[PDB]
């Protein structure tokens, strides 16, 4: 901490610098808003979603209902030719604006230092990190506004948070459906109900 | 740079102290003439000190001025003990014509008119008598005198029409008398006549009366008279008649007037008579009638308007400095009535000495002084403005000075008073404190310093005896003070005690002067802000002292302890507390002295004991008969330097030996000539006495100019095999590794470091020359040369490199050491002062800022110059250029924006929910 720094700085070249990235960063979440578009595609694709869906947990949890009648489902799902699957037939946005921002600064903001960072850096790192001075004698730790701009980038990613084919497919199904067991998963709740006693205390 | 070309940076000039002086122009247009010691001519204007133009010519006494003459329009000027004449124009300072005379002494100088006009002048040099031409210059004719080895030729004398007479005098047996005739070269008729009564009528006697001598003989108390046309065997008048008495150890003289060359002399005259008693007198044939008398006058002057012929007299009033000034009229006497003024000086022992008058036709009368220390007034027939004005004319030879902190704010000096439940509370009200002054917010006596200071008052000390005290920005004296008893060649030190960081107690420095001739040798103690003595009294040396050193460890007051060496090794140390002494008898022995006398060439080197005295340590001879010293030079103590290694090409270290208690010595030879002639480098360790190095550079004789920095040594000679100048430069690097990093006791290293060194050229020649500096040591560091033509050069130590490549390897081509630059250039891009030439510039003065970007330069010579450098560019300081109104275009487009894009997609999104 051996040196002394116009104040001004402090004032016109800084706080700018970590305001700017902050707004640029809410701005680009309001326009990614605005942005977005969506389709209406088809009847027939959402449907077929929402019974690939039905198979989905038809094979996740269809172990709490009777096995005749999973055993019908997967019948009707499975049987040749009746079954479904066998009788239908058919970064740079981010890194951009961040990028060509720093350039304007260290275009603008560049004959002089900024700020100090309180642990030793690498001296191969020094070229880049000032970008206008011609001492070649200072540690690396007293850089330029680029730097600043950019740890400020990375420092406020985690801030924003705290204040905001067909028929390939349906074979596919069918395939990890015909290897699957019932295992109707009820059969003891009747002795473990009645096992210690009943529980209910908030009447 | 506009900005540091008008904001900063400024240069006073000046002239000197006035020995001669011509006023009364042909009304007198604007201005005034001087000619001073310092062998300037100068044109100033009578209005304000300013100057049109300066012709200075040769500080060393080969242009040294002997006479000066005003023909109402041009100026006569002989110069070089009678050799040199030469004319100017008083309008431009445009030369009309210069000649060379013979060999002589210049016993003195005439203008000669025949009958109407002034066509001729004459000079009398011991030998002969020489009459030339005004226009042209070219000799009209030369006789010479009789006898020319024994009279003494002293005095010539033209009463106007026709003729010349020179007279001269043998000091106790007689004098002799000659006329001379223009047209002819011829001797007419010589007199002689013995008077063993007065020894010279250098400063005693002069013509009054259209051929009349009048010298007085104190012996027999009278006025030996003589017509000098028509008459021998001189006549005498007792002034006894008259209650007239001399003075009892005086040289009375005689203070005629003649304010045309060509009409007689007037019958009235001035004789001084005791140191403060004056006469006016007036001769008929042989009935002298007194008009008036002064008993207190110290200073008189004559003057004359188109008819008129008056006589200005001085007197003091009653005390306090304050004198009176008045006219009268020559031919009678009577005071006339108005034309009193009355004026006063501001310091304590000042006395005028000298006084020059301009005078009007309306009638007016303006005043020229010359006061005792250097000063000039220029006074004016006015009531309340009474100096039109002052001109310090003391500056123009420098001494020593430094360059001091400014005192503290109001909020600094509470701050410092901010400084277990006691500290909270202090804290607390402190910043109370501070509140309230926030919320109430929203010269000599009212001035302290500001942030990143750049202000820092200047203290300088003169040859004359007078100290000051100025600003630094648009130098302005704020305060001035004046010790007596001073000869022309003494020796000072300055030395700074206690600075403006400790709000209550109150800075000091200190000054050492020697007398010269008797060795004796005196300690004045004061405070550089308003220039006052300071309450506790110094000890009283008794001893001729030797040399000084500072010391930094302090007392219980926070101030240096600066201890003295007598003649009879005995030390004196100035703040002699108990505690101070304790500390002493404690660490004396890590506190070596080393003296030097060129006079047989012998160095010497002495410690402490517990007790104040000192033990020779070590002793070194040089031969006086084919070594001579000129310099000792060493570090600066108040420097600081960063780095302690050199990052070698493939990330390696060369490491360097810095000695702060090195020192350089520089020599050279007797058997001068320019096949034999060689210069000496020595470098010496203080405390044991081992020479690290020892160096010989031959063919080279000239004024050296050395700087000796933290590791690296540069010196500037001539060579006289190739008729140039050279510099030559070393730096020197133990090695690789590091010897006790934390510690370095001169009193362990064995090693001898490794010399590097280099010689380079220069175009031109040298005047004073310094290195930059700035606390940190960080910044690269320049040399700032002082040329002849008063142009200031600054020149990058990184182009002076030993190490440089010399049909570079790739490591040097890595490095980066730009090899062997021939001819290292000059090009007029890198000149501070670009219209701002100083004259003589015998020294330079560096000095440090606190914002480590900018160094703080002072020249010093005939006429000051002061300015701030930045060597890399002033990295910390924000841009000279910075546009704050697009910042503050910015951020609201980008706040609106905001604002809008959030309006703007809650309600795209509300109505994608109710489609
Ligand atoms: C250092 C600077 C960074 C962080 C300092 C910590 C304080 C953070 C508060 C500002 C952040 C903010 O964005 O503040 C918004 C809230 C609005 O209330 P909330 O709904 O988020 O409550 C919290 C309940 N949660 C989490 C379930 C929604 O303000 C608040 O509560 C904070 C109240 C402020 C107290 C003064
Ligand atoms: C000064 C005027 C500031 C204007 C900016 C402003 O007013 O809007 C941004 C935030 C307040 O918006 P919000 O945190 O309530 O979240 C809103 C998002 N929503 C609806 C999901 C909760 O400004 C802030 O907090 C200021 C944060 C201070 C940092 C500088
Ligand atoms: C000394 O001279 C100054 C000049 O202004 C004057 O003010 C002061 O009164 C004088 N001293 C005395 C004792 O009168
Ligand atoms: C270094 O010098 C210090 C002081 O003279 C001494 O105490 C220490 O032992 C030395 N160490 C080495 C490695 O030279
Ligand atoms: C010095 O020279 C510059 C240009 O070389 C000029 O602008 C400036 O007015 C000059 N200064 C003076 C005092 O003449």
């Amino acid at each position: 901490p051996e040196l002394l720094l116009d104040s001004n700085i402090r004032l016109w070249v800084v706080l700018p610098i970590v305001i700017i990235t902050f707004f640029v960063g809410m701005i680009r979440h309001y326009v990614s808003i605005l942005l977005q578009s969506d389709k209406k595609l088809t009847q027939e694709q959402v449907s077929d979603s929402q019974v690939l869906i039905r198979s989905r947990v038809l094979r996740e949890n269809g172990k709490y209902i009777p096995k005749q009648s999973f055993l019908t489902r997967k019948y009707y799902f499975n049987n040749p030719e009746d079954g479904f699957f066998k009788k239908t037939k058919r970064n740079v946005t981010n890194v951009l604006p961040m990028i060509l921002i720093g350039g304007w600064i260290n275009m603008t903001f560049s004959g002089f230092v900024t700020t100090k960072v309180p642990f030793p850096l690498t001296l191969r790192f020094k070229p880049m990190l000032q970008q206008g001075i011609e001492l070649l004698t200072l540690d690396a730790s007293w850089v330029s506004s680029a730097s600043w701009y950019f740890l400020n980038v990375f420092g406020l990613r985690s801030i924003y948070s705290l204040i905001l084919d067909t028929n390939k497919a349906f074979k596919t199904e069918w395939e990890a459906l015909e290897l699957t067991d019932h295992q109707w998963a009820l059969d003891d709740v009747e002795e473990e109900l009645m096992a210690k006693d009943l529980h209910f205390e908030g009447m | 740079y506009e900005d540091q070309v008008g904001k900063f940076d400024w240069r006073q000039q000046y002239v000197g102290k006035v020995k001669f002086a011509s006023l009364e122009f042909s009304p007198g247009s604007k201005k005034l003439v001087v000619a001073t010691e310092k062998n300037v001519i100068a044109a100033l204007n009578s209005r304000t000190g300013e100057i049109l133009w300066r012709h200075v010519d040769k500080g060393t006494a080969e242009g040294a001025v002997d006479a000066m003459l005003l023909h109402g329009q041009d100026v006569i000027t002989v110069s070089n003990g009678g050799r040199i004449m030469r004319s100017w124009e008083t309008n431009i300072g445009g030369l009309n014509w210069e000649i060379t005379l013979d060999s002589g002494s210049f016993q003195a100088l005439g203008l000669v008119g025949l009958q109407e006009s002034v066509r001729y002048i004459a000079v009398l040099k011991k030998t002969t008598l020489a009459l030339h031409h005004l226009s042209s210059g070219h000799l009209k004719w030369v006789e010479h005198l009789p006898e020319s080895d024994s009279i003494h030729y002293q005095m010539v004398y033209s009463y106007g029409s026709g003729v010349v007479w020179a007279l001269g005098v043998v000091p106790f047996s007689h004098v002799n008398i000659v006329k001379f005739n223009v047209e002819d070269g011829e001797i007419v008729q010589q007199v002689r006549v013995s008077t063993p009564w007065l020894q010279h009528l250098s400063g005693a006697c002069g013509v009054v009366d259209e051929a009349v001598l009048v010298c007085p003989d104190p012996s027999s108390r009278s006025l030996q008279t003589l017509a000098l046309e028509t008459e021998w065997e001189l006549r005498q008048i007792p002034l006894q008649s008259l209650d007239l008495e001399f003075g009892s150890g005086f040289q009375p003289r005689v203070l005629p007037t003649q304010p045309n060359p060509v009409d007689a002399s007037r019958a009235q005259f001035f004789l001084h008579l005791s140191p403060s008693h004056y006469a006016l007198l007036q001769y008929h044939y042989g009935t002298l009638s007194l008009l008036k008398n002064f008993p207190q006058t110290a200073l008189v002057s004559f003057a004359t308007t188109g008819e008129k012929t008056v006589a200005a007299v001085m007197a003091c009033r009653n005390f306090n400095q304050t004198y009176t000034i008045n006219l009268y009229l020559v031919e009678t006497g009577r005071r006339l009535l108005d034309t009193t003024i009355t004026f006063s000086l501001e310091q304590s022992g000042t006395r005028p000495e000298r006084l020059y008058i301009q005078v009007f036709l309306k009638v007016g009368y303006r005043a020229l002084v010359q006061t005792e220390d250097h000063l000039l007034l220029f006074l004016q027939q006015l009531a309340g403005k009474v100096v039109l004005w002052s001109r310090e004319e003391s500056l123009a030879e420098v001494v020593c000075l430094e360059m001091v902190d400014l005192p503290l704010t109001g909020a600094q000096a509470e701050l410092e008073g901010e400084f277990l439940l006691g500290m909270f509370l202090k804290r607390l009200s402190s910043q109370l404190i501070l509140l309230q002054a926030w919320t109430s917010h929203l010269n000599i006596d009212t001035l302290a310093r500001d942030e990143f200071n750049l202000q820092k008052m200047m203290v300088m000390v003169t040859a004359s005896g007078k100290l000051f005290g100025i600003e630094s920005s648009s130098g302005t004296i704020l305060w001035k003070q004046y010790l007596p008893n001073v000869k022309p060649d003494s020796s000072f030190k300055l030395m700074v005690q206690r600075t403006t960081a400790h709000f209550p107690h109150p800075p000091q420095c200190t000054l050492l002067v020697k007398d010269k001739e008797s060795g004796m040798s005196s300690l004045y103690v004061f405070n550089p802000i308003f220039g006052k003595w300071s309450q506790v009294a110094p000890p009283v040396l008794k001893r001729p002292i030797l040399q000084s050193l500072l010391l930094p460890v302090m007392d219980q007051d926070y101030a240096k302890v600066l201890l003295l060496i007598d003649d009879e090794y005995k030390v004196t140390a100035f703040p002699a507390t108990r505690n101070v002494l304790r500390q002493l008898h404690e660490l004396a022995p890590s506190i070596f002295f080393y003296l030097v006398d060129a006079e047989q060439g012998r160095l010497c080197g002495y410690r402490l004991r517990k007790d104040l005295t000192t033990e020779l340590s070590w002793e070194l001879t040089i031969p006086p008969e084919v070594q001579r010293i000129v310099k000792v030079k060493g570090k600066r103590s108040s420097e600081h330097v960063h780095s302690q290694g050199r990052v070698m090409g493939d990330r390696s270290v060369l490491y360097k030996s810095l000695n702060p208690n090195l020192l350089a010595v520089v020599t050279e030879s007797t058997d001068a000539h320019h096949e034999r002639t060689f210069i000496g480098i020595f470098l010496i360790d203080g405390v044991t006495g081992r020479i690290i190095h020892s160096s010989v550079q031959k063919k080279a004789k000239g004024p050296v100019h050395i700087v000796h920095s933290e590791n690296w040594v540069v010196y500037q000679y001539w060579n006289t095999k190739a008729r140039r100048n050279e510099f030559t430069v070393l730096e020197l690097y133990e090695g690789t590794e590091q010897y006790n990093a934390t510690a370095f006791s001169s009193l362990d290293r064995p090693q001898l470091p490794q010399v590097l060194q280099q010689s380079y050229i220069f175009p031109s020649s040298i005047s004073a020359m310094e290195a930059t500096i700035t606390e940190r040591g960080i910044t690269s560091r320049h040399l700032l040369i002082g040329l002849p033509s008063g142009a200031i050069l600054s020149l990058p130590k990184a182009l002076l490199d030993p190490r440089r490549p010399e049909i570079p390897t790739e490591q040097s081509r890595e490095e980066n050491l730009i090899p062997y630059s021939p001819d290292v250039q000059i090009h007029a891009e890198r000149f501070i002062n670009y219209n701002q030439t100083v004259s003589r510039m015998r020294g330079i003065y560096t000095a440090p800022s606190g914002l480590e970007s900018t160094c703080l330069v002072v020249a010093y010579g005939l006429d000051i110059y002061q300015t701030r450098v930045y060597p890399s560019k002033q990295f910390d300081v924000l841009k000279d250029d910075y546009d704050y109104v697009l910042i503050s275009s910015v951020l609201f487009g980008l706040v609106f924006a905001t604002m809008i894009t959030k309006r703007l997609a809650q309600v795209k999104l509300l109505n994608r929910a109710w489609r």
